[PDB]
């Protein structure tokens, strides 16, 4: 998780955004 | 100091272009609009404008 | 003449910028009066937030009618301040020298919503009546529409120049379709009259406070329609409900003299409570260069000062904006606030210079 | 849309340093850092040209370092380093025997969403603290996280604490320092749990707080003991004071305390500002009025602390001690003023380096006088082109006249370095550029010798195809035609022998003995075939004929007489090269001068013999494929090979071989590895290059000692370079494009000529030429570093006269205070105590700088009002009716006055021109002279100034004016409403590029027939935009911009895309993260590639690099590269390249990012790649290396300017 160790090289964390006319594409199921 | 060097006045950009023609201007909404404060339109000086009134250029 | 200049502050920090890299390396200000020209702007000091906390006095702007005021909001520039009144009016106050600009007269009612968009170039501006008028930003009136049969209370606004929310007193919260002015769908089950509604600034969520204490706040979902959560959060009367810009956290004021954060990915727990209004809670503004701190309006004209990770307050006084303040609006540069009363007037309120006593009416009053 | 970053100048300017067992626990080693680079030193003592820094090894990384720190692991031969990256990174690395580069032993990665609490805009960097003891180390990530690792694998799993769950609530940590003895690791924190502001001081008076946690590694407990809760409110960082007293001292902005766990609390009051401010009980320190602010401190031995101030002055703090080791009182001495320090080391005891981003970061030395009262002395100074403001582009004064008819501009950059003491300006230029004092037309002869005949050069050996030339040098230089030398035919070397007593020569026949023009004897030499290379030493001469014969000469003293020693050598393959090799600073030590030899095989081996006898000593297996490291065992081709010494007094040697149109160069360091009894203790390390070999033997590498001091290497052919290492012991490779390619050269030291030397021009011209003598070729650029002692803001070439204006800024002490009453302004004096500081008022002045000699123009210095900031200066193109184009190219200033908040602020135009005079005699620089033409007040701040076809273009306020210039006044012509500041405009062809410090760029055009100005398309998010640039493509313009989170971005106007509006919108089309902010931006065309333009710029922490365009198909052949670059290599402190090069947004918006700007400096790995690995990356990818080499190399070759 916290401490590491092909090569033990630190992650690139990536997150595209999906649009929508209204604002980003949302799901149902992350709001209750 | 950078026209000497790298001198553009020979280069046609597709800023210059695009701005002639205006390529895709689309119609202004809500008719009762002002835009004093925008480009002057060349096509109503010399040829037909077209969409004269709705036009997001203003027309002297 | 009595100016609070922004100018020779930006030039500083652009000074201090080529030789700095953080705050850590910036030199300390000195609290004398001496080291005046050492201030930035509240970018210019990024941690220590404690810098926009405005509690020095400027100037009250009051009208010639003396009518209430409900909605302050500054122009996206920064340029000035668009006022509007129980009597349907905008009195448009410039934002160096507050002196006067020029007034209008918007709607035959008074005027309960201002927002301008995400870019510089309309103004959604709802009333009392049902009336929602758009505006150019040299203040032209564009086309009206009547988009609730009873008195409109809030707007927000998408994350793009497309669709717009509405909230009145018959309960409904409807979504809008910007250029075609189309009802685009009617969120229902909500109980009683709805008075505030902020879209999410990226995800299109609508957020509603209400009256009724038994649906008190709604999530929404302005694709599908769908009541999407709800929150038991308040006893009574949801005032306002405000997000922040990196979509994480909800601020919700009340009538039960108490103002809640809410992390909206965590619904089920509660961040902490701001206690330390002695009246009602009323009105709440984000400040738009330092995230965790905001200031909370009261009822009782108290102006407070909060930040996210601290229990008590930052520092307000009671009796500072007296009657009920209604709305607050930070200068796009967070160096000056402004507050709108039940009573007639509208305050400025400006960040405090190194070196004063402060033994003002709205301080320690010595 | 698609270009590729490339960097041309290292960033300089340190922000770290520490003392510690790099390389052994023999020495310790200062090991500096700063932006994204880390630098390890030695201390030489016996300096030729007195101690002086030498650097041992350079290290550059995929990330900016934020604190760095150091603990010997148990069991570890050395110290390792911690290493700290933005957002939560750290990373354990020693340095790696065996190799020579850096090896990560442990990495933490804490950046998750549950740490962040929900900020998004993260503003604390993490910070590591060690031990004394080393038992634990602890970083502060998130500034509400502590982040603890247990030492005893050499690792213990780290677990977080979390701040606010502790008691006091501690919520917002200044600083932490861990303290001496308390058996376990204890750690103090400053803290504010209630924080306040300094103007925000009379509701909360002192809010500053102590928790000396106490940590349990194994039972990870920690229970809060010994607090403090009534410290000043504005306490900047503690020190932990050592062992033998114990305790901690307390930095304060206006006091000083030092506070114990049983002793009772004393400080000290440092000005009279803690008054009504301070309710802590301090004292008055006598005759000391001074604040700690941003002030660098670090402990010599025990009770004595050297602090480095702001404005760099030097005090030493004495802890006045009782008998029971409790701190009684304080003593402060004003010792001497040094640099605006970063950073604070002592080295070995006496001794003191001072890391500076701005100024020359350098060493000092420390003794006492005959209390104890010290005296600090330079020993070494370390060159920092700084925090690069403004920056111009302009002509040299001094090219010669042989090189006036080149094609390409001739051009060098003025930069705006350093800050206010260390205020500067720098004279950066990258290539050599000779000073030929006399030209000849020598046709025919290609290869060139000159011998030291009785240090000056005598003679000058030209070999021609079928002759050879004599050339008697001296007063006058002059052709011979006497006996000795052979000129019946060709020489294939030509050198002396002994040490400058003796000159030998080497026919293809045989060699001649030569004490100057007399010959002593010959000896012929069949040898098989033909002579074809020759390489000498002091006794020993080494002769290789064209079929792999080798035999060698000696000199015996007899009068002296070269002897043949016929070398036992097992020829297994044919010999291909040579070269021989002298220790003077021997590491060749193999288990006084020591000679060696060396022998390249075409099986691909290399053999080191040691020259008396012929034992093989080193031997690499495959050696033409040009592996990272050479490492003992005992095609592309080698064609030659050159070992040779470079340093303080021959100290570290180096390889430089030919292989196949491709240099590859190796340094040398020792290495012990005990796997046999005679062999070289030394491998070889490849490093690094920007230059390539693509368009009876001559010679491309010629090693020279002493041309202007320095020595080194010239490599000669297509792309001329010159190898430097001067006492730095740093690796200098600067080139030499004029004058094209070179093929001969040879150092000549003479009388009409001074130390320099001579080459051949490709169209076989001889050459004396002589180095510029105003340039340090010391620096990674040749540099010459102007000291202005005052802050240079802005610098701009005025093209006509030939000079630079400079804007320039003093600190002067504030005396007034603007009031304002309603009609007119009203001055408070400032009257306090005795006992007070002033605060630092700004007066700001224009210089005037000639590029002869770089001292400012005397009578001409245009001075300002006493409020008034220069906030723009740029050569302005205003149209005139009197030259023979429009244009005419004045200075003009854009300034206004700051005086507070509560006063307006109204601005000026200054439009000035440099016009030629008459000189005063006895001072030839005072022919320039400023002429103000337009000098009047406007209706608001002038805060940026451009030029539109010769209309002055002016920002005033909340808008944008355009001005024209009539005979002495301006006209208006056009505005615009625009943004809140607008502090950056730029302009190309009625197109202005304006810049908002907090909302975006925004551009405009102007229409000529119509006097109007519009609107035409802006960005609408929020961007804190720095300074703007264009992007130029053969028929594209982009739109540059440099931002406050490091992030270059390129925008484009494109109205038939549907993700705007209809010309309504600007759509981003390039995401880039540069390492440090940008505000300086240059534009020239490069050397396909038919109209495009190099976008250069300096970066703020004192590097240079490009973007240079290109098609999309050349982009998307070198991404599938830098894709295989980035995962299949090893990376320093295991960062990510990717990652690193990210757009870093910290909020979220929608506006995904578009990466289509690729990593030159990654794909600058794909170079020092061995042949063998080259294809294997090339063959994943669906390529040959063909391909990839002629990608990479021609974005090298068009970039090649300055
Ligand atoms: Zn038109």
């Amino acid at each position: 998780k916290h401490d590491l160790m092909s090569y033990p090289m630190f992650p690139a964390p990536e997150e595209r955004i999906k649009w929508d006319e209204y604002g980003e594409i949302i799901k149902p199921e992350d709001f209750l | 100091m950078q026209e000497i060097i790298a001198s553009v006045d020979h280069i046609k950009f597709d800023l210059e272009i695009a701005v002639e023609q205006q390529l895709g201007a689309q119609p202004l909404p809500f008719p009762g609009m002002d835009k004093s404060g925008a480009a002057v339109c060349e096509f109503f000086l010399k040829a037909a404008c077209g969409k004269g009134g709705m036009c997001p250029f203003r027309h002297i | 003449r009595k100016t609070i200049d922004y100018n020779p502050s930006v030039i500083k920090y652009l000074e201090n910028r080529i030789w700095q890299r953080d705050q850590r390396d910036m030199r300390a200000i000195q609290p004398d009066a001496g080291y005046y020209n050492d201030l930035v702007p509240p970018i210019g000091m990024l941690n220590n937030p404690m810098n926009a906390v405005t509690t020095k006095f400027v100037r009250t702007s009051t009208n010639k009618v003396k009518c209430p005021v409900f909605v302050v909001r500054w122009t996206p520039e920064g340029r000035r301040l668009v006022t509007g009144a129980s009597s349907g009016e905008f009195t448009l106050w410039n934002g160096l020298t507050f002196n006067f600009e020029t007034i209008l007269q918007a709607h035959d009612s008074p005027v309960r919503a201002m927002t301008w968009s995400h870019n510089d170039m309309w103004m959604l501006t709802a009333d009392h009546g049902g009336y929602v008028k758009y505006w150019q930003s040299n203040m032209n009136n564009v086309k009206m529409f009547q988009a609730h049969k009873e008195a409109i209370r809030e707007a927000s606004f998408s994350p793009t120049d497309n669709k717009f929310a509405t909230c009145s007193d018959d309960g409904t919260v409807r979504i809008w379709d910007f250029l075609r002015c189309h009802e685009e769908r009617i969120l229902r089950g909500h109980g009683a009259d709805v008075k505030c509604v902020d879209w999410h600034p990226t995800k299109g969520l609508v957020v509603s406070g209400s009256k009724d204490s038994q649906q008190p706040i709604k999530f929404w979902d302005p694709k599908t329609g769908q009541s999407l959560a709800t929150l038991h959060a308040h006893k009574n009367t949801v005032m306002e409900v405000k997000l922040n810009l990196n979509g994480n956290w909800l601020l919700t004021a009340s009538r039960d003299h108490l103002c809640k954060l809410f992390d909206i990915r965590n619904l089920k727990e509660e961040l902490q409570v701001f206690r330390g209004h002695k009246k009602e809670a009323t009105a709440v503004a984000w400040h738009p260069v330092h995230e965790g701190l905001f200031a909370s309006g009261g009822s009782d004209g108290s102006l407070l000062f909060w930040h996210v990770g601290v229990e008590k307050e930052v520092g307000g006084m009671e009796m500072a904006h007296e009657g009920m303040i209604w709305s607050l609006a930070w200068h796009p540069l967070g160096h000056i606030l402004c507050s709108g009363s039940n009573d007639h007037t509208s305050k400025f309120w400006t960040r405090n210079r190194p070196g004063d006593k402060m033994r003002d009416r709205y301080n320690l009053n010595l | 849309m698609y270009a590729v970053y490339k960097q041309a100048h290292p960033p300089t300017g340190l922000e770290f340093s520490m003392y510690c067992n790099f390389f052994n626990n023999s020495e310790r080693n200062l090991v500096v850092a700063g932006t994204s680079q880390l630098y390890v030193y030695r201390l030489n003592r016996d300096a030729e040209a007195r101690e002086k820094l030498e650097l041992a090894a350079s290290f550059s990384f995929f990330g900016n370092v934020m604190s760095m720190a150091s603990v010997q692991l148990a069991g570890a031969k050395r110290d390792a380093l911690l290493l700290s990256f933005k957002d939560a990174k750290l990373s354990v690395v020693e340095y790696d025997p065996g190799t020579h580069d850096l090896k990560t032993l442990s990495l933490h990665y804490f950046e998750e969403p549950e740490l962040r609490d929900g900020f998004v805009q993260n503003v604390h960097t993490p910070r590591v603290r060690v031990d004394p003891d080393g038992r634990c180390a602890a970083m502060l990530v998130y500034g509400t996280r502590l982040v603890v690792l247990p030492f005893r694998s050499s690792f213990l799993p780290s677990y977080i604490i979390d701040v606010r769950a502790l008691d006091e609530k501690l919520l917002n940590i200044i600083d932490l320092q861990f303290l001496h003895g308390y058996y376990e690791p204890t750690l103090l924190i400053l803290f504010e749990p209630n924080q306040t502001w300094p103007g925000r001081v009379a509701v909360r008076q002192d809010t500053c707080s102590i928790v000396a946690i106490s940590l349990n590694i194994t039972q990870k407990v920690h229970p809060v003991i010994w607090s403090l809760t009534s410290l000043p409110f504005d306490c900047t960082q503690a020190l932990a004071v050592p062992k033998p007293i114990g305790g901690v001292v307390v930095f304060a902005v206006n006091s000083l305390l030092y506070l114990n766990q049983s002793v009772p609390p004393y400080g000290v009051a440092l000005n009279s500002l803690t008054t009504g401010t301070t309710a802590f009980p301090l004292r008055t320190q006598e005759g000391v009025r001074i604040t700690l602010d941003c002030a660098q401190a670090t402990f010599i031995s025990y009770d004595k602390m050297v602090i480095s101030l702001k404005g760099g002055e030097i005090y030493v703090l004495t802890l006045i001690t009782d008998g029971m080791r409790s701190v009684r009182a304080f003593h402060f001495d004003k010792a001497a003023a040094s640099v605006l320090t970063t950073s604070m080391v002592t080295m070995e005891p006496g001794y003191l380096f001072l890391g500076s981003r701005l100024g020359n970061s350098l060493l000092l030395k420390y003794t006492e006088k005959l209390l104890a009262t010290y005296s600090f002395e330079v020993c070494d100074s370390i060159l920092n082109i700084g925090p690069c403001a403004n920056a111009a582009v302009g002509e040299p004064a001094f090219l010669s006249e042989e090189f006036q008819n080149s094609p390409e501009p001739d051009l060098e950059i003025v930069v705006c370095s350093g800050h206010g003491k260390n205020g500067a300006l720098s004279v950066l230029q990258k290539s050599i550029r000779p000073q030929v004092v006399t030209t000849f037309e020598l046709p025919g002869c290609y290869d060139m010798w000159t011998v030291i005949a009785p240090r000056r050069h005598g003679f000058l050996i030209l070999s021609r195809e079928d002759s050879t030339m004599i050339l008697q040098t001296g007063q006058e230089i002059m052709e011979l035609d006497t006996s000795g030398f052979a000129t019946q035919g060709p020489t294939v070397f030509a050198g002396n022998i002994g040490d400058n007593r003796y000159i030998v020569q080497v026919s293809p026949l045989g060699i001649r003995l030569l004490e100057g023009v007399n010959q002593l004897h010959f000896i012929p030499v069949d040898l098989g075939a033909p002579i074809v290379q020759c390489a000498v030493a002091d006794p020993y001469v080494v002769i290789m004929s064209a079929e792999g014969h080798v035999t060698m000469f000696l000199l015996k003293s007899d009068h002296h007489r070269l002897a043949l020693h016929k070398p036992p050598l097992h020829h297994q393959s044919k010999v291909i090269t040579l070269c021989l090799y002298r220790d003077l600073s021997g590491m060749f030590t193999t288990e006084e001068p020591t000679h060696w030899c060396l022998l390249v095989r075409e099986n691909g081996t290399m053999e080191i013999y040691q020259l008396p006898d012929w034992r093989l000593v080193f031997l690499v297996k495959n050696f033409p494929v040009g592996q990272r490291v050479l490492v003992d065992s005992s095609l592309p081709l080698v064609k030659e090979v050159l070992l040779v010494a470079l340093g303080s007094r021959q100290s570290r040697p180096y390889l430089l071989v030919h292989v196949d149109q491709e240099l590859l160069i190796y340094e040398a360091f020792p290495h012990d590895s005990q796997l046999g009894q005679g062999n070289l203790k030394v491998r070889f390390k490849k490093v690094p290059h920007n230059i390539n070999f693509r368009e009876g033997r001559v010679a491309r590498f010629r090693y020279f000692e002493d041309i202007y001091g320095y020595s080194g290497v010239f490599i000669c052919g297509p792309s001329p370079h010159w190898l430097l290492v001067t006492g730095r012991g740093a690796l200098r490779l600067h080139p030499m494009a004029i004058d094209g390619p070179v093929d001969s050269f040879a150092p000549f030291h003479n009388v009409n000529c001074p130390r320099g030397f001579l080459y051949f021009n490709r169209q076989g011209e001889l050459r004396i030429s002589v180095l510029p003598a105003y340039l340090s070729y010391d620096a990674p650029w040749p540099v010459r570093k102007i000291p202005l002692r005052c802050t240079a803001h802005y610098v701009a070439y005025h093209v006509e006269s030939k000079v630079y204006a400079v804007a320039t800024s003093t600190n002067t002490p504030c005396a007034r205070i603007p009031r304002m009453t309603g009609e007119e302004k009203e001055f408070e004096t400032i009257e306090r105590d005795e006992r007070y500081i002033h605060p630092q008022q700004e007066a700001f002045s224009i210089q005037l700088i000639s590029p002869v000699s770089w001292e400012a123009i005397p009578n001409a210095r245009i001075e300002l009002q006493e409020w008034e900031h220069v906030t723009c200066m740029k050569t302005v193109s205003l149209r005139s009716e009197e030259t023979v184009s429009g244009l005419k190219g004045y200075v003009a200033a854009g300034t206004c006055l700051m005086q507070g908040e509560e006063v307006t602020c109204r601005g000026r135009i200054l439009i000035m021109d440099v016009i030629e005079v008459v000189p005063e005699p006895g001072q030839p620089l005072t022919k320039n002279k400023f002429k103000v033409l337009y000098e009047k007040e406007q209706k608001g701040p002038v805060t940026a100034l451009c030029h539109c076809n010769g209309h002055l273009v002016s920002a005033i306020g909340q808008k944008i004016f355009l001005w024209s210039l009539r005979a002495s006044e301006l006209t208006g012509m056009a505005f615009i409403d625009t943004q809140l500041y607008i502090h950056q405009m730029i302009s190309v062809k009625n197109f202005i590029l304006a810049a908002d410090v907090m909302k975006s760029i925004s551009l405009l055009r102007y229409q000529e027939e119509s006097k109007t100005l519009s609107l035409v398309s802006r960005d609408a998010k929020p961007l804190e935009v720095y300074s703007v640039d264009f992007m130029v493509d053969n028929a594209q313009l982009g739109f540059l911009v440099s931002d406050r989170d490091r992030n270059l971005m390129v925008y484009m106007y494109l109205p038939e895309a549907k993700e705007s509006f209809g010309g309504m919108r600007l759509l981003r089309r390039a995401d880039f993260h540069v390492g440090a902010h940008v505000n300086t931006f240059w534009r020239t065309p490069c050397r396909v590639w038919e109209n495009k333009h190099i976008t250069w710029f300096a970066t703020l922490d004192g590097g240079i690099g490009l973007l240079l365009p290109m098609q999309e198909k050349t982009y998307r052949r070198l991404l599938m590269l830098q894709n295989a670059l980035t995962t299949m290599l090893p990376h320093h402190a295991g960062l990510n390249p990717r990652a690193f090069r990210m757009l870093h947004v910290d909020r979220r918006t929608l506006q995904n990012a578009v990466r289509n700007v690729l990593d030159g400096e990654l794909l600058n790995r794909y170079l020092y790649l061995s042949t063998m690995e080259r294809s294997e990356l090339a063959k994943k990818i669906g390529t040959t290396p063909d391909i990839i080499l002629d990608d990479l190399l021609e974005t090298d070759r068009v970039t090649a300017h300055f």
